[PDB]
């Protein structure tokens, strides 16, 4: 999947966003 | 149960990885027929993204098995069709919430919400397009492009190029061109233009969202690298 | 749909990680009221293990949130209770299949099947015990011990000490003593005795199961190391 | 979880059993 993998909000930790992106 | 308890239920369901419960909670919140806060918007999106994503993942597994293989192929095709109908039902659920509540009752000055919801509309028609064939596919592909293009026009006019919702729209719109329309040149132009417009206006990064902005810029660059 | 198609559906559902579908398929197979093959036995067990396991995982998350935290605690407790009732319903579903079909119609010479099903019965009463309190907990704890102990006696008499079902029974029976009964000495004795009995009869390893045997021996050793 | 984490059958690959155990 190449689409946006995480929610755009500060209450989601960056580590979670990076894990969802990789 | 009041609205505050429904949102708390959605947060709890997310922590427990019970996304059907999370989506039902946020569907109930939407059906209170009032606008959604930024947090409620994100909870609704996360809920349905994970519900539909489980169906997408299962559909790809069963579809790959259907290609690699009497009563056996009849069962594999029937099971794929069962998952397909579930996926389509989830998407039509989301699209009904968007068309009849969320987009419908957006104020004139709520450009960020309009782009967020129109992007979602484009996304869920794109998920329909992944499994649709024939005339059905052409209809949902058209609907996906119409939603993305309107979101793109609004975001171009009313949002900074570094705004993470505008960048995420470009990311998904470019994916639509690459994966659905088989149009890599248009996909690359959309992704490169968004990346370049963001980097040219780096001084517009916001203290509350610069992490999302810079990360989505990297996702755009990642796809361009993969596609060129 | 015939039995062959139901088992194929279970295999497909497993690949798609749709374990509710997998369990429903294997429940339908069991309700044809004929014995289960070794493969059907394993499919039924995998299905329900994953269904109940999702509920166990969610219950532990919500229970930890309930301990760490007006209408909020009322919702957290209510949500925990909702998950609890789902977990209990899954366990009672399994236990009904075991008591009314699978154990009920085991032949006299099917010792491996009897141990497999009695171990499952012990397992699902143990999962009930994890969430039960008061007199309800004492009842299911008693039922779990009764099933495990009968499985243990049968496996002692009719199965080789290296048989993977006998070893896996000792593994789970020891866990029952450690986690449910708070009896680490009895848990260690069960695990060490099973490990020692297996290593003393290494020459009984079977060509078709020696990997499972040697792996479960390591799991027993792992728990003994953790507990001593 | 300390209980048996994989199914006892040959049709489940050993790599899967090891991943479930670790
Ligand atoms: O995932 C949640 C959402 F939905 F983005 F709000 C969290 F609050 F955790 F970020
Ligand atoms: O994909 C990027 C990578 F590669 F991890 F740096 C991102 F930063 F976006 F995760
Ligand atoms: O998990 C399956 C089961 F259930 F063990 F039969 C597999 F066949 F894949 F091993
Ligand atoms: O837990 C053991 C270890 F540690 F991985 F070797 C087992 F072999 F059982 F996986």
């Amino acid at each position: 999947d190449l689409s946006l993998p995480f929610p755009v909000c500060e209450s989601c930790p960056l580590y979670k966003k990076l894990r969802l992106s990789t | 149960v009041d609205r505050e308890q429904l949102v708390q239920k959605a947060r709890l369901a997310e922590q427990a990885e019970r996304y059907d419960d999370m989506a039902a909670a946020m569907k109930n919140v939407t059906e209170l027929n009032e606008p959604l806060s930024n947090e409620e918007r994100n909870l609704l999106s996360v809920a349905y993204k994970n519900v539909v994503g489980a169906r997408r993942s299962s559909w790809r597994v069963i579809s790959s098995i259907e290609q690699k293989t009497e009563k056996k192929i009849e069962m594999v095709r029937a099971y794929r069709e069962k998952i397909e109908k579930e996926l389509e039902a989830v998407c039509q659920d989301v699209l009904s919430l968007l068309d009849n509540y969320l987009i419908k009752n957006c104020s004139e000055t709520q450009y960020e919400s309009k782009v967020f919801y129109l992007k979602m509309k484009g996304d869920y028609y794109r998920y329909l397009a992944e499994v649709a064939t024939g005339e059905k596919r052409a209809t949902v592909v058209e609907s996906s492009e119409k939603a993305y293009s309107e979101a793109h026009e609004i975001s171009k006019e009313h949002m900074q190029p570094t705004h993470p919702i505008r960048l995420g729209l470009a990311l998904n719109y470019s994916v639509f061109y690459y994966e659905i329309q088989n149009a890599p040149e248009q996909a690359c132009h959309l992704a490169k233009t968004a990346f370049d417009d963001a980097i040219a206006e780096l001084d517009t990064l916001n203290e509350d969202s610069y992490k999302d902005s810079t990360l989505i810029m990297q996702l755009l660059r990642d796809n361009l690298t993969l596609w060129t």
